[PDB]
């Protein structure tokens, strides 16, 4: 029933650049978003819960934030090993899936 | 009137204020089974959070008064309100709030205010 | 601590009757009272009369009881110590001679000899 | 200006804590209400005028902290009773005169030693495997099992959880108050009221209603995996009865050990179920199906369907009747679908006896046959309810601590801090 | 800690297929001294080549209690093993958008987010032609 | 300065004596398994002690007080020591040995001098 509009679709940036991703909800869902990160060929890895709490081992450069209805993550100084597809989650409904390069 | 157990909790800090007796009562009695240790358990918990409170009012001079007076003067940093301001707007329950973080402070103060007062009467009664 | 925002400035023509709004927020609505006031034109500051939220009692001036409509809704509670409320005011014979500004006040303390003193005011609304 | 500080004993403010409660109440029953204080005949319950408290029946320790009160009651009644460890041998059933209950003959040990004894015993389909045909209880493969002592009840007693001294309990009077929030209207009492611990699935039974209207709880209501506590507030009529006239039988299986066994069917062999008035069960879901628009939609269409799968005691109504626990098949009430604008239903219940009552993997219990006809009559006063991930709810539960949160939603713990600091111009002498 | 899952399959149209996920790793230990807390339910997901994520559904390995996705229609099935240590998911009624990795994932004990998917399973393709 | 809990043990029985409160509240708070029950006679001992001194000091008229002055004259046979070589001189420690013997005359002493004061100002105000 909820519709989750994450921009942009793709992206490309150098090494040490800063990205944003969004995530937009069609109505008020609190705190109750989380991010994942999956490469090709693998099992997403979780990045952010609960909006914005780092999940432990991730790297400090991830960070996540939002409140109601506006959500954002963001990779500070991106790496090679960053190159994969960020996607928000609400519940059983994800986002459409980010593709950095 | 009588408003009961914490029945002025709604009430202005004054309005309240005359009401002391009335939580002061309900303190101590209230308003190897499963059931055998956790009613002892309750018992031994009710006795410890009332000596403490007591313990308190001792070291401060206090000991016996419900309203109680002393030395240590308000620090507006404290809280830069007007008396009345306070008594006759204010629940007990938003002024604990506002002072949470320096209570621990005046604790202190009230403490040595007193161990000197007495030190000073063990003076004053030196001839 | 809080806002009183009013209705617009609604103009109408004499004989009909204004219903002007007062909505509350920052404090507890049926912990003081909502003062009436108005300023006009011809006059100077006139006070029209105060309700109690909490006890729906009403005092007003014998200047305007025959014409004052003064009633409160009930606050719906935002925090332990927050509400937001909703205060009405309404007048029945009006002329040309209560053009004005209108305005709402909180009272200033919850007992003692000021409990009901327009301290806390909204913005006004312009009449006819 | 001249300001100083004064000290303030009693002053009405307090913490949101939680400590240990206690029990208060009015053959033993399992809940030890008689090692309970009695309940006060005059039960003092202050109102707190201009107060408002935030509730959070999720986050409530009470329920917490009762549903292990329970469970450490239970292990408390099965101590001392018998050890049907010498029952997990091999039976040879046959069965009697569709298939359901069986009849059971087995080598026993007798009060000698060395002496064996051919008894045989009636068992429900449910508490036996296959290896004349060869059967075994269910439970021996995974878990030892106890007898539940044939003269401690089951009985839900009305029980009272008080606060020790010097902490209290803050009821909420809001007639419509849903789960959380800041209660309008508050008062405070010295122990709840008198909550039956009733261990129910689906169907939340003998419960306390609703005044005003029909409330309807959860957590996250957009969170399909946050089971609904809708409560009703006029009670519907369930009527459940097992009619066989079954008989009890003594076995002596050692020194002072005595197995009961399900002697034989003396009349009719017939179905356990139990009676719904299908008038006031349609009114009812009515009553429900309006409040869930609320949430959902003026014109989205509710649906409800049974069970989609799992354990006996969550697809089904299972519940204790008399001493006997029942598991009734609940696709005759959940079985319609709402657009936006004499009768009875009736239960085909089994009955099992080998239950491991909560989760617990490794404390079976028995129950030992009720003699008689068994039937008692109850109200269904709530609902547990689980929307489909159209939007379609279907029953379910098995956290029987969901059963605990029906009733202590009204109920908080607070810790009482009488100690204030507060200025005025007020100064003591040297 | 990764979940374990099992290997490829290739089915026909219409026929039927069981994907397991070893979520734990005991045998015959869980009773303690203190009442443990609930466990997280085990989700089950799949991703078509070059699609979306998309959730099928939930199932409680304590007591089996399951929540199908609506778009399904009865056509899924979620159970677990005796010993709770491995679920399993069938789907009946096979076509060829069936055709995904499928994926069993799981929230972290000590955490309360039940949809914040911290273990997942290597991945299980299923091809449908 | 702030020495910490006896941290004036070894100090003069003067300086020692203005750090009373120090002692005073670490007195009562602190400075079925196995320990469950080994803590729970730990709660009940702790409570104990404390009320009973604090019952010598109520039936002494020293309720509320730390240094607190009576009517019972020193008798030099319990110490026949000058007050400047005590105070200035002694630490409470060595103090305590010199009149372990003569204390629990003490005890009595201060106790009946309360009982006949106050039923002295019992008769001071039956005017
Ligand atoms: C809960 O919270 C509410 C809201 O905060 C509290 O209500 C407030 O209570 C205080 C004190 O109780 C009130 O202040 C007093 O106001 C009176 C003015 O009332 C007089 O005039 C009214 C209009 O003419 C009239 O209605 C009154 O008549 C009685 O009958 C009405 C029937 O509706 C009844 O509701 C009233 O309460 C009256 O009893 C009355 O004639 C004023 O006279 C007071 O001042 C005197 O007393 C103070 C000492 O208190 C003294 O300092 C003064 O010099 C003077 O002697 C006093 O200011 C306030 O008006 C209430 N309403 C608000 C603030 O909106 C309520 O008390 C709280 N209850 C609890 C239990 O917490
Ligand atoms: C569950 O299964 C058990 C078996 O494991 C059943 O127990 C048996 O039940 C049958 C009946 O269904 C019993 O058989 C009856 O025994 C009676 C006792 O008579 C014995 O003793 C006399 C001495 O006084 C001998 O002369 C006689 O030969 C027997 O050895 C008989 O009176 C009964 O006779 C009836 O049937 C015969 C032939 O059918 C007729 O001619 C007679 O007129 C009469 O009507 C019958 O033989 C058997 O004894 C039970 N066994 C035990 C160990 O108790 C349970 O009944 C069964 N329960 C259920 C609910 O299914
Ligand atoms: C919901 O609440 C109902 C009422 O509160 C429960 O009904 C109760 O069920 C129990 C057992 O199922 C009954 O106890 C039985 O009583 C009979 C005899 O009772 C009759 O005789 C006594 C004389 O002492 C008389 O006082 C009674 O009124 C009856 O006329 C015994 O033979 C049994 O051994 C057993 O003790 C209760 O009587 C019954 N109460 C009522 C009012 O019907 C119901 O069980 C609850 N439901 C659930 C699911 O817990
Ligand atoms: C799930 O419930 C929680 C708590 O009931 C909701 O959290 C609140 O959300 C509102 C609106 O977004 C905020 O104004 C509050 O500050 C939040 N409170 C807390 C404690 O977080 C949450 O929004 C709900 N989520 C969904 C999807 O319904
Ligand atoms: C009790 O009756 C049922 C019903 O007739 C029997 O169930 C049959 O079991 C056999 C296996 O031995 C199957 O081949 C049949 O298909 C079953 N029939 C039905 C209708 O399900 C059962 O075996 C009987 N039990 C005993 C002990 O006699
Ligand atoms: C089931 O139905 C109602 C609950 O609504 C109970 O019967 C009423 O009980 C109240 C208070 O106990 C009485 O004031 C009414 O007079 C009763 N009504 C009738 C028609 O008798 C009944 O006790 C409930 N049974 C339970 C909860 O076990
Ligand atoms: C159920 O069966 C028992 C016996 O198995 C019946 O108890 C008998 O009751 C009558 C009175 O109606 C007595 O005269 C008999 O002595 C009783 N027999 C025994 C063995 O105690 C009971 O009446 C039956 N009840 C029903 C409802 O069928
Ligand atoms: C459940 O049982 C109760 C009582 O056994 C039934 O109530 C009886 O209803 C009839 C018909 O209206 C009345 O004549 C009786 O007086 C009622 N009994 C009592 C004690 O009041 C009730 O109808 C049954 N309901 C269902 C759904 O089975
Ligand atoms: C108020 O408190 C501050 C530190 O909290 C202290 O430095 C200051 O001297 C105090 N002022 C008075 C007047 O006590
Ligand atoms: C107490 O300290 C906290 C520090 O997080 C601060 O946020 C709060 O405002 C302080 N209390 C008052 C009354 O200023
Ligand atoms: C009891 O033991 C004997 C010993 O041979 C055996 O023949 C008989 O079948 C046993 N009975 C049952 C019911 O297993
Ligand atoms: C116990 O036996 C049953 C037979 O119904 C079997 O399915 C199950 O796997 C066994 N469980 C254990 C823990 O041995
Ligand atoms: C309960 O009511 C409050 C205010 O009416 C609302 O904020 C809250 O969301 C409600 N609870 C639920 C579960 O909807
Ligand atoms: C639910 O209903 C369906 C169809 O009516 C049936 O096949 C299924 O067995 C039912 N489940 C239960 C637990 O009764
Ligand atoms: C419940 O009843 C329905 C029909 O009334 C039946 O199809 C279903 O199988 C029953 N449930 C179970 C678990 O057998
Ligand atoms: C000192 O104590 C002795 C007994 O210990 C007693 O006889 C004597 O009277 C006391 N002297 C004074 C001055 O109190
Ligand atoms: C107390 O009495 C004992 C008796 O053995 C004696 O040795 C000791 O010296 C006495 N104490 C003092 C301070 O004299």
């Amino acid at each position: 029933d909820i519709q989750m509009t994450q921009s942009p679709s793709s992206l490309s940036a150098s090494l040490g650049d800063r990205v944003t991703i969004t995530c937009q909800a069609s109505r008020g869902i609190g705190k109750d978003l989380n991010w994942y990160q999956q490469k090709a060929g693998k099992a997403p890895k979780l990045l952010v819960s609960d909006a914005s709490t780092l999940e432990g081992g991730v790297p400090s450069r991830f960070s996540g934030s939002g409140f109601h209805q506006n959500f954002s993550l963001t990779i500070s100084s991106l790496q090679a090993e960053d190159v994969a597809t960020y996607f928000c989650q609400q519940y059983e409904t994800f986002g459409q899936g980010t593709k950095v390069d | 009137v009588f408003l009961g157990f914490l029945g002025a909790a709604g009430s202005t800090m004054g309005a309240a204020s005359m009401t002391l007796t009335v939580q002061a009562r309900n303190l101590l009695s209230g308003i190897l089974t499963v059931w055998g240790i956790k009613q002892l358990q309750a018992r031994v918990l009710a006795v410890e959070r009332y000596l403490r409170d007591q313990q308190l009012l001792g070291i401060w001079g206090c000991s016996g008064k419900l309203i109680c007076c002393t030395n240590v003067p308000w620090n507006s940093s404290w809280s830069n309100r007007n008396l009345s301001e306070i008594w006759d707007n204010m629940t007990w329950l938003q002024w604990d709030k506002e002072i949470s973080n320096y209570t621990q402070i005046i604790y202190g103060l009230l403490e040595e205010s007193q161990n000197q007062q007495e030190k000073n009467e063990q003076d004053l009664l030196a001839l | 601590q809080g806002q009183l925002v009013q209705s617009g400035a609604t103009t109408t023509k004499p004989g009909s009757s204004v219903k002007i709004s007062c909505k509350t927020s920052g404090y507890r609505f049926n912990f003081y009272h909502i003062n009436w006031i108005r300023q006009t034109a011809g006059r100077g500051p006139e006070w029209m009369g105060w309700i109690s939220p909490y006890s729906g009692d009403k005092n007003l001036a014998p200047a305007f009881q025959d014409r004052v409509n003064m009633t409160t809704d009930t606050e719906v509670p935002v925090t332990s110590f927050t509400s937001t409320g909703a205060a009405y005011m309404e007048i029945r014979n009006l002329t040309s001679d209560d053009t004005g500004t209108y305005f709402c006040a909180k009272g200033l303390l919850r007992d003692g000899s000021s409990t009901w003193l327009p301290y806390l005011w909204g913005q006004g609304t312009l009449l006819t | 200006e001249n300001l100083w500080v004064t000290v303030y004993y009693g002053v009405p403010v307090w913490k949101d804590a939680e400590t240990t409660l206690f029990c208060a109440s009015d053959k033993h029953n399992v809940w030890a209400t008689h090692a309970c204080v009695p309940t006060d005949p005059n039960p003092q319950e202050i109102h707190l005028e201009n107060v408002t408290e935030e509730f959070n029946m999720w986050k409530n320790n009470m329920v917490e902290q009762m549903h292990t009160d329970i469970i450490s009651l239970w292990d408390q009644s099965l101590k001392p009773c018998v050890k049907l460890t010498p029952l997990c041998v091999t039976l040879q059933c046959t069965n009697v005169t569709r298939g359901e209950l069986k009849n059971c003959s087995f080598n026993m040990t007798t009060e000698l030693r060395d002496k064996k004894q051919k008894v045989y015993s009636l068992f429900y389909r449910l508490d036996v495997v296959q290896i004349n045909k060869e059967y075994r209880l269910i439970n021996c493969n995974t878990s030892a099992i106890t007898q539940a002592c044939p003269k401690v009840s089951f009985e839900p007693i009305p029980i009272h959880y008080c606060a020790p001294a010097g902490f209290a309990i803050l009821k909420c009077k809001d007639k419509k108050f849903n789960g959380t929030g800041p209660c309008p209207s508050v008062s405070t009492v010295q122990c709840t009221h008198g909550i039956k611990p009733v261990v129910s699935t689906q169907l939340l039974l003998n419960g306390s209603l609703a005044e005003e209207e029909v409330m309807i709880r959860s957590e996250n209501i957009t969170n399909n995996a946050k089971n609904i506590l809708v409560q009703f507030n006029t009670p519907v009529q369930i009527n459940c009865t097992r009619p066989n006239n079954n008989t009890r039988k003594s076995i002596r299986i050692g020194p002072g050990q005595a197995f009961y066994a399900t002697g034989d069917i003396i009349g009719d062999i017939r179905q356990a179920h139990c009676n719904v008035s299908k008038a006031t069960w349609n009114e009812t879901l009515g009553k429900v199906v309006k409040q869930l628009r609320k949430h959902f939609g003026n014109n989205t269409i509710i649906r409800f369907a049974n069970s989609s799968g799992g354990d006996l005691e969550v697809t089904t109504h299972s519940f204790n009747c008399g001493g006997e626990f029942f598991y009734c098949n609940t696709s005759g009430l959940f079985n319609s679908t709402w657009i936006s604008n004499n009768d009875s239903i009736t239960l085909p219940c089994r009955i099992k006896q080998i239950i491991n009552m909560w989760q617990r993997i490794g404390q079976a219990m028995y129950a030992p046959p009720i003699q008689g006809v068994i039937r008692c009559v109850s109200n269904i006063t709530g609902l547990i309810l689980t929307r489909d991930g159209t939007e379609t709810f279907r029953p379910g539960g098995g956290d029987m601590r969901d059963n605990w949160r029906s009733e202590l939603y009204k109920y908080k713990v607070v810790k009482i801090e009488p100690l204030g600091v507060a200025p005025t111009r007020c100064k003591r002498r040297v | 800690v990764q979940l374990v899952q099992s290997g490829a399959a290739v089915r026909k149209p219409g026929a039927s297929v069981t994907v397991s996920c070893k979520f734990a790793e005991d045998d015959d230990y869980s009773p303690y001294w203190v009442n443990p807390a609930p466990e997280h339910f085990i989700h089950f997901l799949r991703q078509a080549p070059g699609q979306q994520l998309e959730w099928l559904a939930w199932m409680n390995p304590t007591n089996g209690a399951v929540n199908y996705a609506w778009y399904l229609n009865g056509r899924v099935t979620a159970t677990r093993d005796r010993s709770m240590t491995t679920a399993f998911l069938e789907v009946k009624s096979l076509r060829s958008d069936d055709t995904a990795v499928y994926y069993c994932a799981r929230a972290q004990k000590r955490g309360r987010s039940e949809w914040a998917y911290a273990h997942w399973g290597q991945g299980t393709p299923v091809v449908v032609s």
